[PDB]
RNA sequence: UCGGAGUACAAAAAACCCUCCGAGUGAUUUUAAUCUAGACAAACCAGUCAAAAUAACCAUAACAUCACUUAUUGAUCCAAAAUUUUGAUCAACGGAACAAGUUACCCUAGGGAUAACAGCGCAAUCCUGUUCUAGAGUUCCUAUCGACAAUAGGGUUUACGACCU
RNA sequence: GCCUAACGAGCCUGGUGAUAGCUGGUUGUCCGAGAAAGAAUUUUAGUUCAACCUUAAAAAUACCCCAAAAACCCUAAAUUCCA
């Protein structure tokens, strides 16, 4: 991570981030899993399900990928016709 | 003996595909299979040989 | 060298929930390499043998007689050899269930 | 061969008396890896009812045994577990007679 | 389960000999 | 560390010393058998039926009968080895069994069965149904005097109450044809009771139809207490369950106490603990007959709760229980997306100060 | 790298240039669907089970089977395919897209975290004694010796250990 | 080998505050708690995760735990689990 840029003196986000998660607003960070799509015809139909899933990341991983990505990316989104709209607020919680 | 892995195709007219491991020195293979877009058990007709 | 590969971690299995405990539906109240409990009632059992609990109640072990499927050649013919007093014992796994089935309630007075 | 303590060795019979058979036995004996005696049934028989005479005799109240097995003053911590049943008799590969 | 009244309920291979 | 066995250890006793010469099932059957002997004793660990609720175990039976018919063992004996020689010597017989045609005449079998075991097998079938449990709380009873309760269902139809059959309440509208065998120094007590449906009053039932003071077999010539209310069991609810219960009583008896108004369309009013009830005339009332059935909600009992109770109608569903979700986390490890939607509370945006 | 047994005696876990067997797949047809409560396992990544509900089929018809069945396997990116996939003895098997020797001509940074000298530990090897006598000594065990073994010491040798430098 | 007293490749200046997972060093006082290693890794002279731990903050149960309970040949000290 680049924490004072060059010409702007502000702080870099890694794009390698931003491409393999989605940053919930709740703080949530979403992936896919690991080797979803690599060799289907060996694994079973069961596996192949738990491995099409989107899931969520650990706290730690979540503020590793906080730091490693600006402030821009956590901003609030209304999105026309976005599927995720309805996960972005957090209900029920009693912590 | 080695085997191969064909692309198995339906004869439902639907895009579906299924891949096999299949015995390298026997016949072109058919099965019944289930196609998810029709719903039903079709007949699927090896079309490729994907991997040796 | 002669020696090769002995290398690899345990598996884990165990006895996951024990006598007395509270359970959900679709706990895993066993995983084991060969058949050591066999599921009772309302355990269910998986295809890697691990036994999981098909209702919420109360885990309990208990001994009990042991009759096999007469579809199962190996199990019939241990049956079939025994001298004629004698019955197998397995350990099984039972959950007792909790809640009632289901309540009835005053939807409308018409 | 694995040889525990109070295991007989070798075994003779015969008219004979016990005292020739002692005479060259205890060459044998004294030439083997661990301590070892000559014995007859008669000599056997005396020194085991010996030794539990001398442990219904003893004067002193505390015997490893009792003290061992409900671990006073920790000393468990000291002791190995197979020492509950060797009762301080044993010690390694070595056996003394005269521990009670 | 060894320390328990009820070990070896299940045992039986030395009822029918098969070797 | 070993423990030691309390009492038996179960193959303990067959000699392990020579196995060749001990005696084996060959059969799969035979073992089945001899295993669900041993599954059926009292043994000394943990076991299913402990567990399992076997309901209440070992009971003492508080027993309020008709004394058991007193008959002649080696006589009847003796009639029967003769009944059977005779139906065992005839050839037409023989042809009938080998050639597989035969045929039993249903009718003499019920009837038999009604005179001899039948008393027993409605008894098990009544403790099934936990009549017993219902009624006089500990108590059983051998239905002795066979009943035989029938409604009308048109000019030729006749629909029967056997123990634990179905009936709908459109042909109990009306009071049935009741029937049984009895000379007359007699007297008896007829009850018809809804063992559940009580609205209120959980360990309660209610009195549809109540008879006294009922010389031998005549049914109409009692002096009715409660006049005949059809069943009604509540839309949501299923399967209630209607018992006849017959008492042989010696003494008449009249109760100003438990004598309802003739057309007592009122609930309050028929309220009932049979328990109770059969406390009061104990001494007199013994328990005979027994006739039961199963009944559900079906359409002509919307008119009863409109036009006789003057009431509303209840109508009730079935609920079970909200399922069972583990503590939501901040941190969802591993967890699907549609993890977060198990603890929504409704499906709708809400937007907040927007 | 992966698995089974022992080590690791009874919940789990558990090391070694520890002791032993294996795997890098066949064969077969029963071609083994979609979706989802709850769990196991777990640093992460990966792995595991699984009710209810749908759809397929007898017209209330969802565990592929066998070989100890357990293991028969490989992330991203990137390439080929066009609809939905396939691709590494990436075997150094959590994987650098692609790189070998040699230095006594050597250099720097360090290390007694680690060798060569010496010390120290230990005593396999080595050296001393005693114990035991079958035997050699023509006869005779112990004048002189003494196999098979026994008990105890010494701290020269070669090692072993890596504790000071 | 020799190329201005150090040539396996001169010297000087600049790049330059080269870069060191390696060594050394790191400045007032007093008080509160307080740590020995599971996992990967051109990694084992290092990192990054766990488990511990520290500072705040919300809670509710936390250890201790008697029966009962956990395997098939033999098997100990004992574990697990819980009022
Ligand atoms: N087999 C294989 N090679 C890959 C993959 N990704 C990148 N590569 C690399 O891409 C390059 C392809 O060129 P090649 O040497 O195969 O002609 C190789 O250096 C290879 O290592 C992959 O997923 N599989
Ligand atoms: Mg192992
Ligand atoms: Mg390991
Ligand atoms: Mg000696
Ligand atoms: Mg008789
Ligand atoms: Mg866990
Ligand atoms: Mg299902
Ligand atoms: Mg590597
Ligand atoms: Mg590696
Ligand atoms: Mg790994
Ligand atoms: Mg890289
Ligand atoms: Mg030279
Ligand atoms: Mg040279
Ligand atoms: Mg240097
Ligand atoms: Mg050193
Ligand atoms: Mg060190
Ligand atoms: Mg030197
Ligand atoms: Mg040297
Ligand atoms: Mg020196
Ligand atoms: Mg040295
Ligand atoms: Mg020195
Ligand atoms: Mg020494
Ligand atoms: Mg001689
Ligand atoms: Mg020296
Ligand atoms: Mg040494
Ligand atoms: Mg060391
Ligand atoms: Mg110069
Ligand atoms: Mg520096
Ligand atoms: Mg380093
Ligand atoms: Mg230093
Ligand atoms: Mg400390
Ligand atoms: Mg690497
Ligand atoms: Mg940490
Ligand atoms: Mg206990
Ligand atoms: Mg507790």
């Amino acid at each position: 991570v680049t924490y004072f840029s060059s010409r702007k003196g502000k702080r870099k986000t890694v794009k390698a981030v931003i491409y393999r998660f989605l940053r919930l607003h709740s703080g949530l960070w979403l992936r896919r899993k690991a080797g979803y799509k690599k060799k289907l015809w060996k694994k079973t139909a069961a596996r192949k399900r738990r491995l099409r899933e989107f899931v969520f990341c650990n706290k730690t991983q979540s503020k590793l990928l906080d730091k490693m990505t600006t402030s821009f990316w956590k901003r609030r989104n209304w999105y026309a016709d976005d599927p995720y709209q309805k996960y972005q607020d957090r209900t029920n919680l009693k912590v | 003996s080695k085997t191969i892995l064909v692309k198995m195709m339906s004869q439902a007219g639907t895009g579906f595909s299924f891949n096999t491991k299949r015995s390298r020195l026997r016949e072109k293979l058919t099965l019944l299979h289930y196609d998810p877009v029709v719903k039903k058990k079709v007949l699927f007709v090896e079309q490729k040989k994907i991997r040796s | 060298s002669k020696n090769l590969g002995g290398k690899s971690p345990g598996k884990r299995f165990g006895i996951k929930k024990m006598e007395g405990h509270y359970v959900h539906a679709g706990n895993i109240l066993a995983t084991q390499r060969h058949f050591r409990w066999h599921p009772g009632a309302h355990v269910g059992l998986g295809k890697n043998k691990c036994l999981y609990a098909l209702e919420e109640g109360v885990v309990r072990y208990t001994k009990e007689v042991y009759v096999p499927n007469p579809s199962n050649s190996e199990a019939v013919d241990l049956v079939t050899r025994l001298p004629q007093g004698a019955v197998l014992y397995k350990t099984f796994v039972h959950v007792v269930p909790a809640k009632p089935e289901g309540t009835f309630k005053l939807v409308a007075m018409l | 061969t694995p040889v525990k303590a109070g295991r007989l060795i070798v075994e003779m019979g015969g008219r004979c008396e016990f005292k020739e058979v002692q005479g060259f036995l205890d060459l044998v004996a004294h030439k083997l890896p661990f301590p070892a005696k000559a014995v007859s049934r008669e000599t056997l028989e005396k020194m085991r009812k010996d030794q539990e005479e001398r442990e219904r005799n003893n004067q002193n109240p505390w015997t490893f045994e009792r003290i061992a097995t409900a671990n006073m003053l920790g000393i468990r911590k000291v002791l190995s577990p197979y020492d509950l049943t060797h009762k301080g008799r044993y010690w390694g590969k070595f056996y003394t007679p005269e521990r009670v | 389960y060894r320390s328990k009244p009820t070990h070896g309920i299940g045992r039986y291979k030395h009822l029918v000999k098969a070797q | 560390r070993r423990a030691a066995p309390l009492g038996p250890m179960p193959n303990e006793d067959i000699d392990v010393s020579d196995l060749e010469r001990l005696k084996k099932y060959r059969s799969f059957d035979r073992y089945r058998r001899r295993a669900e002997q041993e599954a059926r004793k009292p043994h000394w660990w943990r076991t299913y039926r402990e567990h399992f609720g076997e309901e209440s175990g070992p009971k003492d039976r508080v027993d309020i009968g008709l004394p058991p018919p007193k008959v002649s063992r080696t006589q009847q004996l003796l009639e029967r080895k003769q009944a059977l020689r005779e139906l065992r010597a005839n050839v037409e017989e023989e042809r009938a069994a080998r050639l597989q045609t035969a045929r039993i005449p249903l009718e003499a079998v019920r009837a038999e069965w009604e005179r001899t075991c039948g008393p027993y097998h409605k008894q098990r079938l009544a403790e099934y149904c936990g009549l017993y449990r219902d009624l006089f709380h500990g108590a059983t009873f051998v239905p002795r005097v066979p009943l035989h309760v029938a409604y009308a269902v048109g000019e030729d139809d006749l629909m029967p109450v056997y123990h634990g059959n179905e009936v709908t309440p459109t042909e109990a509208a009306q009071a049935p044809e009741v029937t049984y065998e009895a000379d007359e120094g007699s007297l008896w007590t007829l009850l018809l009771t809804n063992l559940d449906g009580h609205l209120l009053e959980p360990d309660a039932e209610y009195v549809h139809w109540l008879v006294t003071n009922i010389p031998g077999n005549r049914v109409t010539e009692g002096q009715e207490t409660c006049p005949y209310l059809p069943p009604f069991p509540a839309r949501g609810s299923g399967f209630h369950r209607f018992a006849f219960l017959l008492f042989k009583q010696d003494k008449r008896i009249d109760f100003s106490g438990d004598t309802r108004p003739s057309p007592c369309y009122q609930l309050a009013q028929r309220t009932f603990h049979t328990f109770d009830f059969y406390k009061k005339h104990q001494d007199a009332m013994t328990p005979a007959g027994l006739a039961f059935f199963q009944c559900r909600w079906d359409d002509s009992v919307t008119r009863v709760f409109h036009q006789l109770l003057d009431m509303r109608e209840p109508v009730f569903e079935f609920v079970r229980p909200p399922p069972y979700h583990p503590k939501q986390k901040r941190f969802p490890h591993r967890q699907p997306l549609r993890y977060l939607d198990r603890y929504r509370d409704s499906h709708e945006p809400t937007y907040g100060i927007y």
